[PDB]
């Protein structure tokens, strides 16, 4: 059988389809970031370091 | 979806209704035909209005008659496709007993 | 999508019935103030006029075939169809300038037509593409 | 009623000052200068004629 | 918002990190001096007066801008009404929330109207009691 | 692979003959180019001269000194003198990168002006128009750049501030069932109660923009 | 119908706030990278209207110079270009521009969605468009000056031969980055439209305005190509050793045949999205419904129709065209733009007008085209076309029809969504006084050239014998033209006036009666244009939202003889 980027989203063909040339499951375009997310996400969640610093007086 | 439902008392705007006329090729594609009927128009009465200063005179009968069997066609083309366009809002108004 | 799919079939018909119209009278009239012979400027975009509208209307039934019933076209929808995720929508992005900029380097450079110019501009302009296209799949900073 | 009678008449002199003017001076740059008086006391004119049309029928009632 | 060598956060967001607010007076100083310098380059060896032309019309745009710039004019907010606008008092009735409620600008249609927008009244006679 | 001062083609040097194009290095055209626009104010006293070349090494001079003297200059007006060793991103000091763009507003002006004989002749701007594009240039320039300059530094720190008190914007739209468009963001700190992020402090550091610079 | 419970402690979204508070910086970077249709379209009409004054700037010239005989300050030269780029720039640069920046700013907000289809193609578009105007107006710093062919570009005289200089070439790339720039807005509106409507929103549910960009949308991807083609060929001809449009080879008529197939929709182009401006202006200060909804709906597309048919009634003195054709197609384009004459003064028909701002540019704007059109049946038929073909009279006449649908209309669609672009209203006063002197002024500009014309003076004429015989009237022709020039002050004292400190707006709808959908917004809207939709069932969601009581009328007077259908038994169930 063919490969599957595990980032696609999971799917039945025998009801449907995920994606083709003419239609699609979303009236604009989709997320780079995978229509199957749920955003927001929570802050150690999200990777970012917010620095503390400070300057000289 | 698949089916409407209106109250007594409650009158819509008809229009892309699953019954409109409006949401159906054969309407468009009779407009399209009978817009072009008027040109048939415009060839004859070019022909005849030519025939009038006493030019055209080899060729008046062809372009009239040309012009009248075009403007005919497209013109029963146009009406006819149209009505069977609007059959399916006839078969409703028969149906329910509302217009709009 | 079906009313806009289907109203384009009026336009490319009278389009079409124009230009054989035209190709027939002006390669048959020889009217005087004016001389006999076919024209092919105006019958060519006539036709491809047609096929502009026509490949619109073909593609957009082609499509509409397919899709649902969606809420928007249901003449008696209520607002919580919709609900959900309309899609993904740039929020922002300077590449439209700067792309606008070098396909302004590039017309500059045809219109003086020193060929540095021409070849910067066209290099400046795929690279400006290429970024507008990548915006939003750049890889995190490697460490 | 109001400005506008004062503003007509200030532009009725000036249009008076500028068609003067112009059959004055003969063809010459000046000309475009005396068209251009006329034409601003014309504009005078009909920006009292405006005022007068505003008060006559206002339509922003609270001031 | 704290205020830091002398401009606001709200206009300059990092006013505490740098040097951000120029004094209107040095503005003007260097914009007059740019006045006099653009006016001395009408002493040359130049003949034509298209030149002229050009640095006269910019000195007047300068001078104008410099004049403003050092009054710095203002004009009142106008607190006349156009239309069926209303003034700064009303509060705005949330349109949907009563087309959706049959509350508020919704409340209290009668029977024939609760038809004409597909509404039985029955479903709705206890909510106007 | 490509040729520069191509020698062998200009001929040895005789005092009497001169090229169109004959413009110094491009590291010197900045010194022509102040040649080029100064108009010619020239002194006599008595038995004595002061050319018109005198102002030019006068404007120079001081051009080479404001730049060779700028930390202590930016001392007096800054009013400070502490130890740094944290940069400045140059959005948070809008006034020395306002002065900063406007210097090389300056200096472009100065070097295009310098090779004005060749931009003339190969763009179709007359010669009497370029050198009065340098002289007026170089007053109203700067003063262009220096506003827009200042103005975009400030929309920069906005944007920043903005994306640190709202998170980042997705571009993931949403309606809900009232009917109303809403972009979900993605906050970056701690969210309150209510359901929408706590604002953070402006540190300096660079603030990520998109998801996709989160690994997304 | 649903009906929702009541909320605990509802209180209303808080609406933005209004334009002119804005701080330091707040705009400039936004502005650079924006994506949003709305600020967008916003800074799309402003340069628009820049363009607009920088080329009456040089239509009062060529007036002021036409003023007497003799050439007192311009040559033969500099008359020639500046006429050439006045048309130019104010059919390329601030006709199509603005008809973008109010399809932009409104169409999304009508149609209930919230951003436009391809928002970085749209921002594409503005910017490519403002490149194309610049390099355009490139050419006058030429030594040369800029091009001096006419705004048609005829050949052979574009040739390399016969047009050095590159000015001339400048015009050419000026003209298709605004035609790119073009195309790129055009993308976005069909796609729009096509795929981001609001629930309940049905194709003909649409406001006429958007109807009218639709067909616009289409007619404008059918045409601009052909323009940067032909306009490339030319390109070619002139930098390389082309031969194309070489007039051995018939390339003066493949010129004047391919520009006008262009150049005719471009006219339609700037017709069709004001009379839907207009369209939606007049129910509204009318306090009655849009008469005669779907039949305007096939005017329009009847409009666009007839469009690409037209093109060669441009040509009758060319000895070329097949007269009696073009003749008869240019005859049919006529009824539907009365039809939608006749739709306005029905809708206006025993209705309760009140005269606020726009509806008086409105009627003005329905006066002015009235004559247009009307001088423009009679450029249709040859025989007329013979003697009428380029002379003052076509000037007269083009002018009547540009002028009113464009900058009539134009300014009454300002006046009209002023309150929604910004959340304040203009000065009502400043805005009469600049009707009434635009209104006397053009009147008296152009109405007099219609003689002149006739008299026997040609169009493109930069010098005149005194002996002529037409001195007199270009006189009367130039006062008013200045007057027309100073007409502007108000605008533009007004604009500023009212967007710093104008009259703040509470309410969705200042005027009282909006029909279409962003009137039941916010003024200014959100960010994502609505905090909350309406349940839209006609052509009037804002209308019906605000006056419920209303509705059970609306439905049953619509109609002449109206059926008894509203005792039709009940149809289903839930
Ligand atoms: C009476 C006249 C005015 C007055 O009070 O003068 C005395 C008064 C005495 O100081 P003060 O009373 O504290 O007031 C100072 C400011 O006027 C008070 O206002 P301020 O502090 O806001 O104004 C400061 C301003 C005051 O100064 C001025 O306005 C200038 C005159 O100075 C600057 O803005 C700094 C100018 C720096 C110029 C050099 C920039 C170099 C950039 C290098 C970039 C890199 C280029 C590389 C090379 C190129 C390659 C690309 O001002 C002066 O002496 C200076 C102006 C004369
Ligand atoms: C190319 C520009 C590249 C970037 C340059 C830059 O960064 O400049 C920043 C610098 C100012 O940046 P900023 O401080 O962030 O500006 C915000 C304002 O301070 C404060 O915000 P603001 O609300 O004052 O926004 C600025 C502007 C509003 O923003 C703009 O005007 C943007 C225009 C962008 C397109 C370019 C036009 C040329 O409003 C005004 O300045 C007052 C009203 C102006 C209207 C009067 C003139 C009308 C002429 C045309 C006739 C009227 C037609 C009908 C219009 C109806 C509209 C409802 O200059 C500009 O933005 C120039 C544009
Ligand atoms: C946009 C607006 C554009 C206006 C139209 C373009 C043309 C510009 C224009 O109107 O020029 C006048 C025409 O004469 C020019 O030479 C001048 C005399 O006329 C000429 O007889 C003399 O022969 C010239 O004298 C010497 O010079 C010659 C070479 O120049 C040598 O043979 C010889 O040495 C000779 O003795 C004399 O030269 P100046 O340089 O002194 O005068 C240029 C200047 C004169 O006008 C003014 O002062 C107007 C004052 C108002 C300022 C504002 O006109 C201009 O440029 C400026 C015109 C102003 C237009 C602005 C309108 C505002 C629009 C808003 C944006 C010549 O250039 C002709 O080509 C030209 O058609
Ligand atoms: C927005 C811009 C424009 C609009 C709109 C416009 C409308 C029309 N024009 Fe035009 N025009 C021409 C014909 C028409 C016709 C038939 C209409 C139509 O839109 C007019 C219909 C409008 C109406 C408002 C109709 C009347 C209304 C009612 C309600 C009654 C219905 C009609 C009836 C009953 C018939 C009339 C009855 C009679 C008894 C006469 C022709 C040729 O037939 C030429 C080329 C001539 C030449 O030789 O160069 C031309 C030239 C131009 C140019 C030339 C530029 C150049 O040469 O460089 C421009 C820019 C321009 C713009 C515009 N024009 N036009
Ligand atoms: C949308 C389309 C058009 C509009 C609008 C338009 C407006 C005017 N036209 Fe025109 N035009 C003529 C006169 C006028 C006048 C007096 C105005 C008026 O609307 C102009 C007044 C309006 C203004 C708006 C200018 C006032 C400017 C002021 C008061 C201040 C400027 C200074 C600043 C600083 C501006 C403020 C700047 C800011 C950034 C705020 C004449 C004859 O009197 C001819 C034929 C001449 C010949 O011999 O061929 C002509 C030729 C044409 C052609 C054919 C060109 C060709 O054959 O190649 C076209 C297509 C055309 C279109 C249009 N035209 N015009
Ligand atoms: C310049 C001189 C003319 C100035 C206008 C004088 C007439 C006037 O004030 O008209 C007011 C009128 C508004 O309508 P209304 O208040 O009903 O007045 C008519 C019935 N008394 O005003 C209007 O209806 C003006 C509407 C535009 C008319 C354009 C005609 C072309
Ligand atoms: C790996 C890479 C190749 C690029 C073009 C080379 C030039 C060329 O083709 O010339 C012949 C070419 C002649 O045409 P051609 O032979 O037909 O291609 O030159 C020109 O046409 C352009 C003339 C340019 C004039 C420039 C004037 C001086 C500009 C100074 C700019 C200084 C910027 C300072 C910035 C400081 C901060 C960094
Ligand atoms: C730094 C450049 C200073 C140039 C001084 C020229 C004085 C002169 O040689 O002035 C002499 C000259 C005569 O003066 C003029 O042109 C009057 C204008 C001089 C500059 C005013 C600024
Ligand atoms: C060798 C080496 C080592 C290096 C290289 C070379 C060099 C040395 C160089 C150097 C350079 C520099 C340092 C430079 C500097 C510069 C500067 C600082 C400059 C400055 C300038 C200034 C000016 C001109 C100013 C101006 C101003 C003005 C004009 C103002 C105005 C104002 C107003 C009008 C107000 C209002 C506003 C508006 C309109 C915008
Ligand atoms: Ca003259
Ligand atoms: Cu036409
Ligand atoms: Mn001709």
């Amino acid at each position: 059988k063919h490969f599957v980027d595990p980032a696609w989203p999971e799917h039945n063909p025998a009801d449907g389809h995920v994606v083709t040339e003419l239609i699609s499951k979303v009236a604009g375009a989709s997320s780079p970031w995978g229509d199957d997310k749920e955003f927001p996400v929570s802050a150690e969640e999200t990777g970012y370091v917010h620095p503390y610093t400070r300057i000289n007086r | 979806p698949e089916r409407m439902h209106y109250i007594k008392g409650y009158v819509p705007v008809a229009y892309s209704s699953p019954h409109s006329s409006l949401e159906r090729s054969a309407t468009w594609l009779g407009m399209g035909f009978l817009l072009t009927a008027l040109a048939g128009v415009g060839a004859v009465l070019f022909a005849v209005g030519a025939n009038s200063v006493g030019q055209q005179q080899e060729h008046w009968v062809l372009y009239s008659i040309i012009g009248v069997v075009f403007a005919v066609v497209c013109t029963v083309l146009g009406t006819v496709l149209i009505i069977k366009g609007r059959a399916p809002y006839n078969r409703y108004v028969k149906e329910t007993g509302r217009t709009q | 999508m079906k009313s806009s799919a289907k109203l384009m079939y009026g336009p490319t018909v009278f389009m079409a019935a124009m230009a054989v119209i035209y190709i027939f009278a002006t390669m048959h009239v020889s009217d005087g103030g004016s001389v006999k012979g076919v024209e092919w400027v105006g019958s060519v975009a006539l036709v491809l006029s047609a096929g502009l509208t026509l490949m619109l209307g073909v593609y957009l039934h082609f499509t509409e075939v397919r899709v649902d019933v969606l809420p928007e076209d249901w003449e008696e929808a209520e607002v919580a169809d919709k609900a959900g995720t309309l899609g993904f929508f740039s929020p922002s992005s300077i590449w439209p300038a700067a792309m606008s900029g070098a396909v302004g380097f590039l017309a500059f450079g045809v219109v003086y037509f020193h060929y540095w110019m021409i070849a910067v501009g066209l290099m400046l302009l795929i690279f400006t593409i290429t970024k507008l296209n990548l915006q939003y799949g750049v890889p995190k900073e490697k460490h | 009623m109001g400005k506008s009678f004062a503003l007509l008449v200030l532009g009725a002199i000036i249009l008076a000052g500028g068609v003067w003017y112009t059959i004055e001076v003969g063809y010459s740059v000046m000309a475009i200068v005396a068209a251009l008086i006329m034409a601003a006391g014309g504009g005078i004119i009909t920006w009292g004629l405006a005022v007068a049309a505003d008060v006559n029928s206002p339509t922003s009632h609270k001031i | 918002p704290e205020i830091y060598r002398g401009v606001s956060t709200l206009d300059e967001p990092s006013a505490a990190w740098g040097w951000h607010g120029l004094k209107r007076n040095t503005i003007q100083l260097a914009g007059w001096i740019s006045v006099l310098f653009m006016l001395g380059y009408n002493f040359g060896n130049h003949k034509g007066h298209v030149e002229t032309i050009w640095l006269l019309v910019i000195t007047a745009l300068l001078v104008i801008g410099l004049l403003i710039h050092l009054f710095e004019p203002k004009l009142s907010q106008v607190r006349t009404i156009t239309s069926r606008n209303k003034p700064v008092g009303h509060v705005e009735p949330d349109w949907t929330y009563d087309q959706a409620t049959l509350t508020g600008t919704w409340g209290n249609l009668t029977d024939s109207q609760l038809r004409s927008v597909n509404i039985e009244p029955s479903r709705v006679a206890h909510l106007r009691a | 692979v490509t040729t520069i001062n191509a020698i062998w083609n200009l001929g040895p040097y005789n005092p009497s003959q001169v090229s169109a194009g004959s413009q110094p290095d491009v590291y010197m055209l900045w010194t022509d180019g102040a040649a080029r626009v100064m108009p010619a104010w020239e002194l006599y006293l008595g038995n004595y001269t002061i050319p018109a070349v005198f102002w030019v090494a006068v404007m120079l001079g001081i051009l080479v000194v404001l730049l060779v003297t700028y930390p202590f200059i930016e001392r007096k007006f800054t009013g400070d003198d502490a130890h740094h060793n944290l940069l400045q991103r140059p959005r948070d000091v809008p006034v020395r990168t306002s002065l900063g763009v406007m210097a090389l507003v300056f200096y472009i002006l100065l070097t295009v002006s310098g090779g004005n004989d060749v931009y003339a002749m190969q763009f179709h701007v007359s010669l009497n128009a370029m050198t009065w594009i340098g002289r007026i240039g170089l007053i109203v320039g700067p003063a262009i750049a220096y506003f827009i300059t200042y103005r975009l530094c400030i929309g920069l720190q906005r944007s920043d501030r903005e994306v640190l008190e709202h998170g980042i914007e997705t571009g993931i739209i949403k309606q809900m069932p009232n009917g109303a468009f809403i972009e979900v963001h993605q906050p970056l700190g701690p969210v309150d109660d209510h359901g929408h992020p706590i604002p953070l402090p402006y540190a300096g550091a660079a603030v990520p923009k998109q998801m996709n610079q989160l690994g997304y | 119908t649903a009906v929702a419970p009541r909320v605990d402690g509802h209180v209303a979204p808080q609406r933005p706030e209004p334009t002119g508070h804005a701080r330091k910086g707040s705009k400039a970077w936004l502005m650079m990278t924006t994506t949003d249709h709305k600020q967008l379209g916003i800074m799309y009409i402003i340069m628009s209207f820049s363009f607009f004054f920088l080329g009456g700037l040089m239509a009062l010239l060529i007036r002021a110079e036409l003023f007497t005989p003799g050439l007192q300050f311009l040559s033969n030269e500099q008359f020639n270009q500046l006429f050439t780029m006045h048309g130019t720039v104010m059919l390329l640069l601030y006709g199509t521009p603005i008809v973008w920046g109010f399809a932009n700013y409104v169409l999304p907000l009508q149609i209930g969605a919230p951003d436009v289809a391809f928002p970085r193609l749209n921002a594409f578009g503005f910017w490519i468009t403002t490149v194309g105007g610049v390099a355009m107006l490139t050419g006058f710093l030429t030594p040369g000056g800029a091009a001096d062919f006419g705004w048609t570009m005829y050949s052979p005289l574009s040739d390399a031969i016969h047009s050095p200089g590159l000015g001339s070439d400048m015009w050419i790339v000026g003209v298709g980055a605004t035609g790119i720039g073009s195309v790129a807005s055009a993308i976005n509106m069909l796609t729009t439209i096509l795929c981001l409507r609001a629930p309940g929103m049905t194709m003909f549910r649409m406001p006429i305005f958007t109807w009218n960009i639709f067909v616009v949308s289409v007619l404008a991807l059918l045409i601009f190509p052909l323009l940067l083609a032909a306009a490339l060929g030319v390109l070619y001809d002139r930098k390389l050793g082309g031969h194309l449009y070489d007039p051995a080879n018939g390339g003066s008529l493949l010129w004047q045949h391919l520009f006008w197939f262009f150049g005719h929709p471009e006219v339609y182009v700037l017709a069709l999205p004001f009379f839907g401006i207009v369209s939606e202006i007049i129910p509204v200060f009318s306090r009655k419904p849009m008469f005669g909804y779907v039949g305007l709906i096939f005017a329009t597309l009847s409009i666009g129709a007839l469009s690409m048919a037209v093109w060669a009634h441009h040509m009758f003195v060319t000895g070329a065209v097949l007269l009696p054709f073009f003749s008869f197609m240019t005859f049919l384009i006529s009824v539907p733009t009365g039809v939608k004459f006749f739709n306005w003064v029905g809708t206006m028909w025993k209705g309760h007008i009140t005269w606020e701002t726009p509806m008086i540019w409105s009627v003005g704007f329905m006066a002015t085209f009235l004559f247009g059109g009307l001088t423009g049946i009679m450029l249709a038929s040859p025989p007329l076309d013979f003697h009428l073909a380029d002379s003052y009279f076509l000037i007269a006449h083009f002018h009547y029809t540009l002028f009113g649908t464009v900058v009539f209309a134009s300014c009454a669609g300002v006046y009209f969504w002023f309150p929604k672009m910004t959340g304040r209203m203009m000065d009502e006063r400043l805005g009469k006084i600049h009707f009434w002197l635009t209104f006397v002024g053009f009147h008296g500009t152009f109405l007099i050239q219609h003689w002149v014309g006739n008299m026997g003076m040609p169009r493109r004429y930069a010098d005149y014998l005194d002996s002529d015989g037409f001195t007199i009237y270009n006189q009367i022709s130039t006062v008013f033209s200045f007057l027309l020039g100073l007409s502007v002050i108000p605008f533009i004292w007004n604009v500023f006036k009212s967007w710093r400190y104008g009259e703040l707006v509470t309410v969705d709808d200042p005027w009282g009666y909006g029909n279409s959908l962003e009137w039941a917004t916010s003024c200014p809207p959100p960010r994502h244009n609505f905090a909350s939709l309406p349940r839209i069932r006609s052509e009037r969601p804002a209308f019906e939202l605000h006056y419920p009581h209303m509705i059970e009328r609306m439905r049953a007077e619509a109609h002449t003889g109206h059926h008894d259908d509203i005792n039709a038994p009940e149809l289903g169930t839930a």
